[PDB]
DNA sequence: ATCGATCGATC
DNA sequence: GATCGATCGATAAAGTTTTTTTT
């Protein structure tokens, strides 16, 4: 390599310059490496080369990044390895590339391919929904002569130095080198990398409805694998690439594709569209804005700037949608710590609007829509050979629902499946089956969010109020709140609502979602020992007025008249339950109840 | 003559000294042919101690007599016991430790494979009373 | 062959009608803009030779490479590298034998069909540049593969002790097109005794892909040749179809000439519109004044507000039509099918209502699901059609409730669960309980017992059957006159010809001027409708007193704000106004006192 | 259904994979000819043969019969030559199987091109024969009656598919039938499943369906 | 954990807990051989592979071979020892899995003597040494340079039992 | 083919606690009486015709019907099989709610 | 990638 | 003519959630 390696030389002293500004970075990070571990009684190699450093001064350096991608990383590589010992070597793995900045038009979105930068940089966005299994992969083992005494050393390429095209080598453990010794190797001594194939969906939103959406798939490496769930909204980038042999392999090939696209790629970004960092001032402003005595009534009438009223409805989403918590109890089963509220109305009263725009502010949370489909929360052992051979139990919705919430519609019009599905998932947080495998308790802290329509037409005063949908009653006796939305007619309420859909066809959110996202991770108090006398004066009063009224109570009732007051502390920011809370929690279930 | 139970090839002294063994060609002339049918028999109703799967096996008619079996009745048989493997030929590529003799049939003259020894059942005339 | 290049770089840079040299005059017009391809014209193309067409028209393979090589040669003279191949593109009018040559003599000759095709594929890649290594001594040669007999047409050899198959496909310099698999199906009306139909495979290139959706007519030149697939007894091969150009009918993505809204904009200058498709629409439907006003504005729509926060506003209508038998709420639904962009017939029993929306299936590759139909996945812009929405009583209902009002479904089966977009647009005519009797009792028991369909839905049609013994006659005057003499074929070309419009040119029409205006009701307008509604609701409750229950709610008064925006798109005015939707109510208020008969 | 004539052949290839490899052989039937369904099976020397080929001694002849002046008042009386009855039935049914004209138009509404009779009679009248008798004298027929027929069968249903293959399009009566005969007289509780499927082949004419399949409209006058 | 394991802990020694399940049955395993001839009586002796190994000719001997008659090579129990066998995978303790993703599977092996002491439903924790081995099977067309690994245990600390 | 089960042919002279009576009863209320009919745990599929054991206490806790039980409705309305408790049952207990000022607020102050 | 069979060359 | 060696060709893969009528 004498021409193909002066340009690559005058590379090595040219971009010593673009990591003036990280040549702190690279060895700062690895000297706690050497003082963690040396005093333990943790990072991997990564060196983000911003392309604006890079731009800044140089063109024909730069120009080849995104035309010919293919002999110019290990260019970048062999420059930055000599740069690490010559830094550091005294204390006695090739520090490869992220690549992140900007790229000019490269937001190539996979429903449309590329004809012109086949084998290039490339900029992709969507959403993953394969996410399949983790395997380790040598790269180089170690063989070793026990007579005479001496090491040998080999490589073993594949399809993962990305840019090379090297003459593979297929074979597993050569063994009796030219000599008499039967040959050992140090394992320990050896080296190994893994990997995972994750398929990308289209985000279904800025693809014009003419098709479905496609996909296609990334290999990955080490550093980034277990960091992405099944449902984020990924941002990856990295080389094209074409592998296989196809079209003139031996015989007989005819109209069969032979070049599977695939990506070898870097940086995986989540977006959203955990991450909110916050300075000083903005979380000095919350703390500002935790003190007024009135912060509870402005947040509610701040949620969904359409809809009139519904107060009480508007206070109990922001009070669920925080959540409260749940003290698990040591070699004892936990309670209900989730809160699951239900909603009936007669038809047309925006009793389906709001359901939908709690998942734009969903801090992932990711619902479904309840299609009459047995995967609500299991499997049922699909597998897919999972690279011929291996079964694997493939989570349908309840590896995203944890920590979320979800929202189903038409409860009463479905089948009897789920019926018995939402049984065991309510009153049991988990979840266990051998379909056609193994039992496993897979773990789930989710919360449902329902919707139903009576049957009999406008019948909901002239008849029993319960009975009244005649769903089973298990599910109803495991829900607390069932509101039946009012539509009353009232000449004032009507002419009010008349201008109000007319000046829509034209205190915020993203800090509304930033103030629970904080909220999140603060203190619990739980105690007041007189916060709690005044709630069983409040509750045993109305457990003498129940059959004397509507609705009959249960006692598990008396756990939501706890968890309703918990996380309206928790709205407060403070570490102490008060009085003001056992007055909100009351009147909120006598419109419930009255 | 007399094509055994795999012997799809006859192979042997040709009249002058011309390639034996080279090739064949299966005249639809000539060769005269016979009909046949293999079907399953079972075990009558007054016999069975209780519901114990109660086992079976196959025949095969030579002569005339297909169709003179009408399934689903009392039947008689004539009597001669036979075995049959099939394991290696021209065409397509050839639980428990059923077969476990087999491995002692192994290492004839062609190729080593092991080759099995299944019991089964030919008839010549049939009678079906009731 | 060489020689026969040589005559064809002397033939396209100099052939020319008088004095417009046309050839350069594009070639050069399509080195400007990317797109690096010829339109032939083929018919046009014999003034030179009879016999240089007819080495092309009795062979092939041959002609096209011979002719690309040619061109791309020219192409890189008109320039003083990255100088790619061309495509070319063919086309003719002899005629369409739809599907009817299949063996006899139409193997590898020229051919021009006419289809619906229905099924897309994801691309794919095939190479036409390569760099090829050997293993012994680190040989190095470049092999070109431009058209074919799939593959296989020349393999890598053996050349460069040295043992066999040396040679490698690296990954460094190359370049790639793209394959497409879609699948042709036959157009519906064209092979009558009692047969089901059949269907083909083709594939295109790059530069003449992803110019179809599912839905349309289109007509296709290509070649007939034959692949050899071996994952069936004799020795035996498929049929498939290389294609060349797609000059199909317009797209039915809003790129088109200027003469197209010249006279468009010089009809939309008149102010007669509004009048005068209610009669040039249906030119076969005696009168029926109200209904035909509505269909006008269900094809055209509103708009889409994703105003700043997360929810929106369903910006379409839905209307919905019941009456007797014998008049015309059945054989008015074919005529709204072809003046539509995209539209979807599937109108009958409701056809197992969860395969309308979505279905999986297993699947042969790899054993998996995804997801593959739907009658709601391609109906997108358009419009639906459907009917009898009495003895469906299974699970129709369930089915529309959330593909309505939302448009954002999620199927929750075996694999994925994506939210896939929806902007469909409903229509249906259904039965009451036989008609005459329902409407000489007690005026409900229309729908046996549910209101919350008749709540989704907002425009309500109900006709009758009266007996008006003077205008009936004229009807009876009406159907002899189109049922046989024809004279309308005569009629409606001298009465159309300056006055009525088309039944094509809407198709032409109504794709323009939706794509372009984004409209805006008038702001002082508001205190109209407001003022409207109050009594409304007072004329509801006036009603209820009499121990009359049942439907009307406030989802139609937020369709009649749609309705307003209707006309505002016909008339193509960004601003509203009064004498606009004035009569716009005219409309609805003959279908508000509906509820009380 | 049909029945073939041809020659009979073998193929011993020597090569089977459902029983074991043995000396047998498989049956291959190539033909020569082919024909329609056929009816009565009672004849000696015609009506099996389907000649229908009018040349020379049959259409020099069929323009004086068509020249005459009684001929409506004579074929109609002579078409059923097994049951005397009243006159209008055979003027009706007579004319049901001659049909109209399928009169297409330019771009717009079709029109329909079929005559559709129905019968009433009492239980002992002669109304079963002559709907059976017409079923012969047709060229094409079906005879879907009373209980038994589907609320799908009768129009096309989709077959599922075999170990490897695709959803595919099957139909069962209407689409083989271009003339067909049905019995739809009181199947009562079948009434209310299939009468939702039938009146709308005449209604919007050419109807089919998309479930859980492709869409598309096969035709069927 | 099992859901951190992945890296350089090939060829190390590592404990981890989980929870017993697919408890297979004891298998004689072999690690000696001899082959009988019936005529010199050289028992001839070889190491064991992985689980396929193939058996060598009978004129190779120092006795009953090179003559013009061979001793026919045929095998013997008896005179080879044989080990045990047991085979079981582990899951995890459903408190230390993260909020996503499903717990992971893994393969163990005993040798020795500690077999038999194991039970579905044990909530226990092995100590053992890490590797990795071979398919060998269909090399080209799959299995490049995957890995499949198992551990092999060492030690047993159960828990938790007139 | 191995000889898998559930609780009655491992849960031999034991407690076999079960809840939620209405559930799977198609195939569960007549195997339930089967180990009170004494001695018929089997296998009667196609495979086997052996007979195993029964010697196993039943505690049965059956769900009620919609809403309160109606204690002035009649019995037997929410119950399913009569005939397990006329004879195959010995006793009987019961879970009523009355609402009570002195008892509820301990229990009250039992759960708060 | 390994094993078996067939063909060619040498003794 | 027979035996031995070398080269070329052939041999190993896996299943069990949606959807139809029906009782
Ligand atoms: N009570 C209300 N106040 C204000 N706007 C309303 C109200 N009810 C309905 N709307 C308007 O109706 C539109 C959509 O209503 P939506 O479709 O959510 O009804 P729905 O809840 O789906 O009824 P159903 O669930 O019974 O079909 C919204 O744009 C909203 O502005
Ligand atoms: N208003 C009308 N103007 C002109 N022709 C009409 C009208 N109404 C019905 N027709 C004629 O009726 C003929 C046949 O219609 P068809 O038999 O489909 O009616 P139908 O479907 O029974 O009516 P409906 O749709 O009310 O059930 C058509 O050729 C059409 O011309
Ligand atoms: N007018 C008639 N001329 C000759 N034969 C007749 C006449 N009426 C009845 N028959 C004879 O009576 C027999 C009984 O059959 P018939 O036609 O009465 O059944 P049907 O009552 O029409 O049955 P269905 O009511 O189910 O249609 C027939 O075989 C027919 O030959």
């Amino acid at each position: 390599p004498d021409a193909v390696f002066g340009d690559r030389v005058r590379r090595f002293q040219e971009f010593l310059d673009t990591f003036t500004s990280y040549r702190d970075s690279v060895r700062s990070i690895q000297v706690y490496n050497s003082n963690n571990a040396a005093n333990y009684n943790i990072l991997p190699h990564r060196i983000i080369i911003s392309l604006d450093d890079l731009r800044e001064f140089d063109r024909s350096f730069w120009s080849g990044i995104l035309v010919e991608p293919a002999y110019f990383i290990p260019p970048a590589e062999k420059a930055l390895t000599d740069l690490a010992d010559s830094m550091d070597d005294v204390p006695h793995h090739p520090w490869k590339l992220s690549f992140k900045g900007s790229f000019g038009a490269h937001a190539l979105s996979p429903r449309t391919l590329t004809a012109q930068h086949l084998n290039k940089l490339v900029s992709v966005e969507g959403i993953v929904t394969k996410t399949s299994l983790v395997r380790p992969k040598l790269i180089r083992s170690v063989h070793y002569a026990a007579k005479t005494g001496r090491f040998h050393y080999r490589d073993y390429t594949d399809a993962t130095t990305t840019l090379t095209t090297r003459i593979p080598t297929p074979a597993i453990y050569p063994t009796e080198d030219t000599e008499g010794n039967k040959l050992t190797t140090e394992y320990g001594y050896s080296t190994f990398i893994d990997h995972q194939r994750i398929t990308v969906q289209e985000m279904p939103e800025m693809a014009p409805a003419g098709q479905l959406p496609r996909s296609i798939d990334v290999i990955l490496d080490d550093d980034l694998v277990d960091k992405t769930k099944p449902g984020d909204r990924v941002n990856v980038v990295g080389v094209f690439k074409s592998l296989g042999a196809g079209g003139m392999n031996q015989s007989n090939s005819n109209t069969l594709i032979g070049f599977k696209t695939l990506i070898l790629g870097n940086t995986v970004y989540p977006l959203h569209a955990a991450r909110q960092m916050l300075t000083d001032f903005d979380i000095r402003n919350i703390n500002k804005l935790s003190k007024k005595k009135d912060i509870f009534d402005i947040l509610s009438q701040s949620l969904a700037p359409s809809i009139y009223g519904h107060d009480h409805i508007k206070k109990a989403i922001l009070l669920m949608l925080m959540g409260g918590v749940e003290k698990n109890l040591e070699n004892g089963s936990h309670l209900r710590g989730d809160i699951n509220i239900l909603m009936v109305g007669d038809p047309s009263t925006a009793k389906s609007q709001l359901l939908r725009f709690v998942l734009n502010t969903a801090s992932l949370a990711i619902a479904t829509t309840g299609r009459g489909s047995s995967g609500v929360g299991l499997t049922a052992a699909v597998t897919t050979d999972r690279e011929t051979g291996e079964r694997r139990l493939e989570a349908g919705a309840m590896v995203l629902a944890d920590r979320g919430v979800v929202c189903i519609d038409e409860f009463d019009k479905m089948t009897d499946v789920d019926r018995v599905a939402i049984h065991e998932v309510m009153e049991q947080q988990t979840v266990t089956i051998a379909k056609a495998g193994i039992h496993t308790t897979l773990n789930a802290r989710c919360s449902v969010i329902a919707a139903a329509n009576p049957v009999f037409g406008q019948y909901d005063v002239n008849r029993d109020p319960h009975q009244n949908i005649a769903l089973p009653d298990s599910l109803l006796s495991r829900f607390d709140l069932l509101f039946v939305v009012t539509d009353d007619i009232n000449e004032i309420r009507d002419r009010s609502i008349s201008e109000h859909v007319l000046r829509t066809h034209r205190v915020t959110i993203p800090f509304l979602r930033k103030y629970v996202q904080y909220a999140k991770e603060r203190v619990i108090p739980q105690l007041t020992q007189e916060a709690i006398n005044v709630i069983v004066k409040n509750y045993t009063d109305l457990r003498n007025d129940d059959n004397t009224k509507k609705s009959p109570i249960t006692a598990r009732t008396l756990e939501t008249l706890i968890r309703l007051a918990t996380a309206h502390a928790k709205v407060r920011l403070s570490k102490t339950v008060n009085k003001v809370d056992a007055k909100v929690a009351a009147n909120l279930l006598r419109f419930a109840l009255l | 003559v007399e094509q055994s139970f795999k012997y799809t090839e006859p192979t042997f002294c040709p009249n002058p000294s011309c390639e034996n063994r080279a090739f064949w060609t299966l005249n639809v002339t000539r060769s005269r042919f016979l009909d046949w049918q293999k079907v399953r028999i079972q075990e009558n109703a007054n016999e069975i101690p209780t519901g114990s799967m109660p086992r079976t096996l196959d025949v095969i008619l030579r002569g005339d007599s297909v169709e003179r079996a009408k399934p689903g009745d009392r039947c008689k048989f004539t009597g001669v016991e036979i075995v049959v493997p099939d394991v290696t030929q021209l065409g397509l590529p050839g639980k428990t430790t059923e077969g476990l003799n087999s491995g002692v049939t192994g290492l004839r003259s062609l190729g080593v494979r092991d080759l099995t020894y299944k019991i089964s059942f030919l008839a010549c005339h049939v009678i079906s009373i009731g | 062959n060489t020689e026969i290049i040589k005559s064809f770089k002397n033939f396209i840079l100099e052939f020319r009608l008088d004095s417009q040299f046309i050839y350069r005059d594009q070639l050069r017009n399509n080195i400007l803009v990317k797109n690096y391809s010829l339109t032939v014209n083929m018919e046009h193309l014999i003034g030179y030779n009879e016999d240089i067409y007819k080495k092309l028209s009795d062979e092939p393979s041959d002609i096209i490479p011979l002719f690309e090589t040619a061109i791309t040669q020219v192409a890189k003279r008109i320039s003083i590298n990255s100088l790619p191949t061309f495509q070319l593109i063919l086309n003719s009018n002899a005629n369409q034998i739809p599907l009817r040559d299949l063996d006899s003599e139409h193997v590898s000759k020229i051919v021009r069909l006419s289809g619906i095709i229905i099924s897309t594929s994801v691309l794919s890649s095939r190479a036409t540049y390569l760099s090829i290594m050997c293993r012994n001594c680190r040989h190095t040669t470049s092999i070109t593969i431009n058209n074919f007999n799939t593959g296989n047409t020349v393999s890598l050899p053996r050349s460069c002790n040295c043992g066999p198959d040396p040679y490698i496909i690296i990954h460094e310099s190359s370049k790639f097109i793209d394959q497409q698999f879609l699948k042709l199906q036959e157009i519906p009306e064209l092979v009558p005794v009692g047969e089901m139909p059949r269907n083909l495979t083709m594939t295109c290139d790059r530069y003449l892909t992803n110019k179809v959706i599912p839905g349309t007519r289109v007509t296709i030149v290509g070649i007939y040749s034959i692949y050899n697939s071996k994952n069936s007894g004799v020795a035996i091969r498929t049929p498939y179809i290389k294609i060349l150009g797609i000059q199909s009918d317009v797209e039915t993505v809003t790129m088109f000439t200027e003469e197209e809204e010249e006279e468009f904009l010089q009809l939309s200058r008149n102010p007669k519109l509004y009048e005068i498709l209610t009669n040039s629409i249906a030119p076969s439907i005696f009168g029926n004044e109200d209904i035909k006003k509505a269909i006008v504005c269900l094809l055209m729509g509103g708009s889409k507000k994703i105003l700043p926060d997360g929810m929106r506003l369903r910006g379409d209508i839905n209307v919905l039509l019941l009456g007797d038998p014998g008049t015309a709420k059945s054989q008015l639904l074919k005529f709204v099918e072809k003046v539509s962009p995209i539209a979807v017939y599937t109108s009958g029993k409701g056809s197992s209502a969860a395969g309308l929306t979505a279905s999986v299936q297993r699947d042969p590759m790899t054993r998996e699901f995804y997801l593959e139909g739907g009658a709601m996945v391609l109906a997108d812009g358009g419009v639906v059609c459907i009917d009898e929405f009495d003895k469906m009583r299974d699970e129709d209902r369930v089915a529309i409730h959330e593909a309505m009002e939302q448009q954002t479904i999620s199927i929750a089966k075996a694999g994925i669960t994506t939210v896939l977009n929806s902007r469909t647009s409903v229509l249906a005519a259904a039965n009451p309980i036989y008609g005459r009797y329902d409407d000489l009792k007690s005026p409900g028991d229309n729908i046996d017992f549910q209101t919350t369909i008749l709540s989704r839905f907002d425009m309500i049609f109900i006709v009758k059957d009266d007996h008006n013994e003077e205008r009936d006659i004229s009807i009876a005057n009406h159907v002899i006159n189109i049922h046989t003499g024809n004279a309308n074929a005569m009629q409606n070309q001298q009465e159309e010809n300056g006055s009525e419009i088309s039944i094509e040119k809407m198709k032409r029409y109504i794709t323009y001027c939706r794509l372009k205006c984004a409209p805006r009701l008038s702001p002082q307008a508001a205190e109209k409708l407001s003022s409207n509604f109050v009594t409304i609701r007072k004329q509801l409750l006036i009603n209820e007193l009499e121990s009359t229950e049942r439907p009307i709610t406030i989802r139609q008064l937020e369709a009649i704000i749609r309705i307003t925006e209707s006309l505002a798109k016909l008339e193509l005015s960004p601003i509203a106004q009064e004498r606009h939707v004035d009569e716009a109510i005219r409309l609805f208020q003959a279908s508000t006192m509906d509820a009380a008969s | 259904e049909v029945e073939v004539t041809g020659i009979y052949k073998n193929n011993y290839d020597g090569n089977l994979n459902a029983k074991n490899g043995f000396p047998v052989f498989a049956t291959i039937i190539e033909a020569n000819s082919i024909k329609r369904r056929e009816g009565n099976t009672a004849n000696e020397g015609e009506e099996g043969l389907d000649v229908f080929s009018w040349t020379e001694e049959e259409e020099r002849e069929f323009r004086k019969i068509s020249r005459d002046r009684g001929i409506i008042d004579k074929i109609i009386s002579s078409m059923a030559p097994s049951i005397y009855g009243h006159r209008d039935i055979k003027t009706a049914v007579a004319c049901s199987l001659f049909g109209g004209v399928p009169k297409n138009v330019n771009g717009k509404h079709s029109i329909r091109g079929d005559i559709n009779v129905l019968l009433l009679g009492d239980p002992g009248t002669a109304k079963s024969q002559i709907l059976k008798y017409v079923e012969k004298t047709a060229h094409r027929a079906v005879f879907a009656t009373g209980q038994g027929a589907s609320a799908v069968g009768l129009t096309a249903s989709v077959r599922k598919d075999p170990i490897t293959k695709e959803w595919t399009l099957e139909g069962g009566a209407l689409v083989l039938a271009d003339k067909g005969v049905c019995l739809i007289d009181e199947f009562d509780k079948m009434n209310d499943q299939d009468r939702t499927s039938i009146h709308e082949a005449m209604e919007q004419q050419s109807i089919s369906i998309s479930k859980a399949g492709i869409v598309t409209t096969l035709q069927a006058r | 954990s099992v859901r951190q394991i992945k890296g350089d802990f090939l060829g190390q020694l590592i404990t981890v807990r989980g929870i017993i399940t697919r408890v297979s049955d004891v298998k004689p395993a072999v690690e000696v051989i001899a082959y009988t001839c019936d005529q010199c009586g050289y028992e001839v002796f070889q190491e064991v592979n992985s689980r396929t190994f193939t058996p060598l000719s009978e004129c190779t001997s120092e006795e009953c071979s090179q003559n013009q008659t061979k001793g026919q090579l045929f095998m013997s129990t008896r005179a080879s020892k044989f080990s045990a066998f047991q085979e079981c995978k582990i899951q995890e303790l459903s408190q230390q899995v993260p909020v996503g993703h499903i717990p992971r599977s893994l393969n163990i092996h005993v040798n020795g003597t500690l077999v038999r002491s194991l039970s579905p439903g044990d909530i226990v924790d092995v100590t053992g040494i890490f590797l990795p081995a071979p398919y060998t099977g269909f090399k080209a067309l799959k299995a490049g340079l995957l890995t499949e690994t198992y551990l092999e245990a060492q030690f047993v600390r159960q828990h938790k039992k007139l | 083919m191995i000889l898998e089960g559930g609780a009655l042919v491992l849960a031999d002279n034991g407690i076999c606690c079960i809840d939620e009576f209405d559930k799977m009863d198609e195939s569960d209320r007549t195997a339930i009486h089967e180990v009170m009919e004494q001695q018929t745990i089997s296998i009667s599929k196609a495979g086997i015709n052996t007979t195993l054991n029964a010697r196993t206490s039943i505690l049965a806790a059956a769900n009620p019907l919609y809403g309160r039980y109606n204690p002035r409705l009649s019995p037997l309305d929410n119950i399913n099989l009569p005939a397990a408790l006329l004879s195959r049952f010995d006793i009987l207990f019961l879970m009523l709610d009355i609402p009570s000022r002195d008892d509820d607020e301990k229990l009250a102050e039992h759960v708060t």
